[PDB]
RNA sequence: ACCACGAUCAAAAGGGACAAGCAUCAAGCACGCAGCAAUGCAGCUCAAAACGCUUAGCCUAGCCACACCCCCACGGGAAACAGCAGU
RNA sequence: CCCCACUAUGCUUAGCCCUAAACCUCAACAGUUAAAUCAACAAAACUGCUCGCCAGAACACUACGAGCCACAGCUUAAAACUCAAA
């Protein structure tokens, strides 16, 4: 379970697909501007093994945290696509959904 | 909560809800539609928040 | 302990989506059935015009 | 409002254009001998890229063109 | 574009329209209309040929659909009035608007973002990260650092079979 | 003491974090990835400030850096108080 | 400044140039007329949200650098010396 990478578990948004079973990843996290005391945005980017390639560019992903680097930037991989772009599933129906619209009604399966 | 990394996303299904990713691999879904702000602080209080035990020894 | 009943109560707030998706289907199937009436009225007027 | 703000850069540019109109056979030599310069300091930062890379000559059949000539 | 002898599409429907006279057929059709009435039809080929519910034009694929058929209306016009700079602009706006249009499609109904750029043959394209002028003096080191780049993996290339070479004769 | 499959302390290595001013420093020019290898792909960083110039010991139970100069010190220039007192 | 004559130019075509007191000197979007209505004047006073911009005067629509079909050009744009005001 130990590892020497610093990011253990990490979600982000594919931003890049052109390096061969590597997927460019943009995660933010919210940093607090100590004088205006307002959280903003601050984002980083991980590479990720794919090794299926079933990244596309827009998903959001979530990383886990390799033992050990497999290359100088590739210190993640690819644990579970969270929301596939443009075909997302309501983790709380399970349905199939178009933005704020069901494109299967939960009352089809009860 | 510092270190714990905070995710926001708009309008991407017909409610709304929220998904915490523990350490363990687990993964928490909180279904939240119709629930009051001050209802979900409880709730994920009760959840996967520390006791006031656990925060007093500290 | 706690994960078990962070499940039970999404099964609780699930029922009672259910139970208010099936009332949004009866007040739009209402709403449909008399958008249509309404819209073949103004199709028929059109088409006896256009005739 | 009175143009008093107005006036004093009305002066300004009127000095300013007649001063280039009295000198102008000067600045063109002065812009020419920059625009030479320029080019050479652009040549240098070419050669400073291949030469660091390894390499001993500019790759082959490559010609720096002359980017700041009016042609 | 549609035959000249296609009905208008508010005579399409209407009973026995058929049987009457030849020129009564003519009068009805898009020879002896606009063009506007020519882009009504073909804005109704595109829906009944992609869209699942021809009927509902609020969706944005019938939106894609019928700003597709403006943008061409566009470029034929720009093709005869050269130097027409405010359907110019309306072309470009266009053009981006759509583009704005197939990305919030994308991320929302992906099944019917492929089935739209197939439709109207749009080949979608992701916007540049950075925005800044390329100048001559960047154009030509940016082509230089390519062409040197491109030496060096030649050498590296042939010092590989040298020293290949080299430790074979040691055997 | 000696072994301590241990504790303490703490290098090298890996991950993360970490000064100021100037954007009239805006592009850097190989800075990536895959593969056991051969080799293949053409990528990687950057206006959320890369690259660069200038200034400065620091976050002070103290810490970092330096130890005549050439970042280093085989070698060379050369012959060393930035230990105390002193000139 | 007044009178006369006439040219570049005003026009067309094809390319450039990219400026204005380009100012209705009043940014876009949404909302209000109640409270304290509000320095003055101007075209009543405000709220939410966002982007752009500003921080004494003058030097300065300048110098330098960079970009540009611009070569007496345009855009971006400082500092030193000076004053206790503007
Ligand atoms: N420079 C970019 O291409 C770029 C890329 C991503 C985001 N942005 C965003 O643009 C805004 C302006 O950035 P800046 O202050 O560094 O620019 P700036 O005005 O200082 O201009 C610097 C460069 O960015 C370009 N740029 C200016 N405004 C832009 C805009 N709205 N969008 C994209 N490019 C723009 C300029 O043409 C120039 O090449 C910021 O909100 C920034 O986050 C800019
Ligand atoms: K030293
Ligand atoms: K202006
Ligand atoms: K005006
Ligand atoms: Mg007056
Ligand atoms: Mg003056
Ligand atoms: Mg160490
Ligand atoms: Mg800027
Ligand atoms: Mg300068
Ligand atoms: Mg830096
Ligand atoms: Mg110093
Ligand atoms: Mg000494
Ligand atoms: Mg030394
Ligand atoms: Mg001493
Ligand atoms: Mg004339
Ligand atoms: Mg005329
Ligand atoms: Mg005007
Ligand atoms: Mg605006
Ligand atoms: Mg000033
Ligand atoms: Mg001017
Ligand atoms: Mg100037
Ligand atoms: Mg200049």
């Amino acid at each position: 379970v130990r590892s020497s990478v610093h990011a253990r578990w990490i979600v982000g948004k594919v931003i890049g697909t052109k390096m061969q079973k590597t997927a460019k990843v943009r995660v933010t996290r919210l940093v607090l501007d100590p004088y205006l005391l307002k959280y903003f945005n601050k984002r980083k980017t991980y590479f990720a093994h794919d090794a299926l390639q079933q990244c596309t560019v827009g998903d959001i992903v979530l990383l886990r945290a390799l033992p050990v680097p497999r290359a100088k930037h590739v210190k993640h991989e690819l644990a579970e696509i969270v929301f596939k772009v443009g075909k997302v599933i309501d983790p709380v129906t399970g349905k199939p959904c178009a933005g704020t619209t069901y494109l299967e009604s939960p009352l089809s399966s009860e | 909560n510092p270190w714990v990394q905070i995710m926001m996303f708009k309008n991407m299904t017909p409610s709304p809800f929220l998904r915490f990713y523990l350490d363990s691999g687990e993964q928490v879904l909180v279904d939240v539609e119709t629930k009051s702000n001050k209802e979900i602080m409880e709730h994920i209080r009760k959840i996967l928040g520390k006791n006031e035990e656990t925060l007093r020894e500290e | 302990e706690l994960m078990a009943w962070n499940q039970a109560e999404n099964r609780r707030l699930h029922e009672l989506r259910i139970a208010r998706l099936r009332q949004e289907e009866r007040e739009q199937e209402q709403r449909q059935a008399l958008e249509q009436a309404r819209k073949a009225e103004e199709v028929q007027a059109w088409a006896q015009r256009k005739e | 409002k009175n143009v008093l703000k107005i006036r004093r850069r009305k002066m300004n540019h009127h000095k300013y254009r007649k001063l280039v109109k009295k000198t102008r056979f000067l600045r063109r030599k002065v812009q020419e001998g920059r625009l030479r310069r320029k080019q050479i300091k652009f040549e240098k930062d070419l050669r400073r890229i291949w030469l660091k890379a390894g390499l001993k000559e500019a790759p082959e059949g490559w010609q720096t063109p002359k980017i700041y000539l009016r042609g | 574009d549609p035959p000249p002898s296609t009905l208008l599409k508010d005579y399409q429907n209407v009973p026995g329209i058929e049987k009457v006279d030849d020129v009564v057929k003519r009068l009805l059709s898009l020879e002896m209309a606009n063009k506007k009435e020519m882009l009504k039809i073909k804005q109704e080929q595109f829906m009944k040929k992609i869209v699942a519910n021809p009927e509902d034009t609020r969706s944005l694929e019938a939106r894609i659909i019928a700003l597709s058929v403006k943008i061409r209306s566009y470029e034929e016009h720009l093709e005869k009035h050269r130097k027409d700079k405010a359907h110019k602009r309306y072309l470009l706006m266009s053009i981006d608007q759509r583009k704005k249009m197939l990305k919030n499609l994308r991320n929302t109904n992906y099944d019917v973002f492929e089935k739209i750029c197939w439709g109207l043959g749009i080949e979608y394209t992701f916007p540049p990260l950075y925005y800044r002028r390329a100048h001559r003096r960047f154009v030509t080191k940016k082509a230089l650092c390519i062409r040197v780049f491109q030496e060096t993996q030649k050498l590296k290339k042939r010092r590989r079979a040298l020293k290949a070479a080299a430790a074979a004769q040691k055997q």
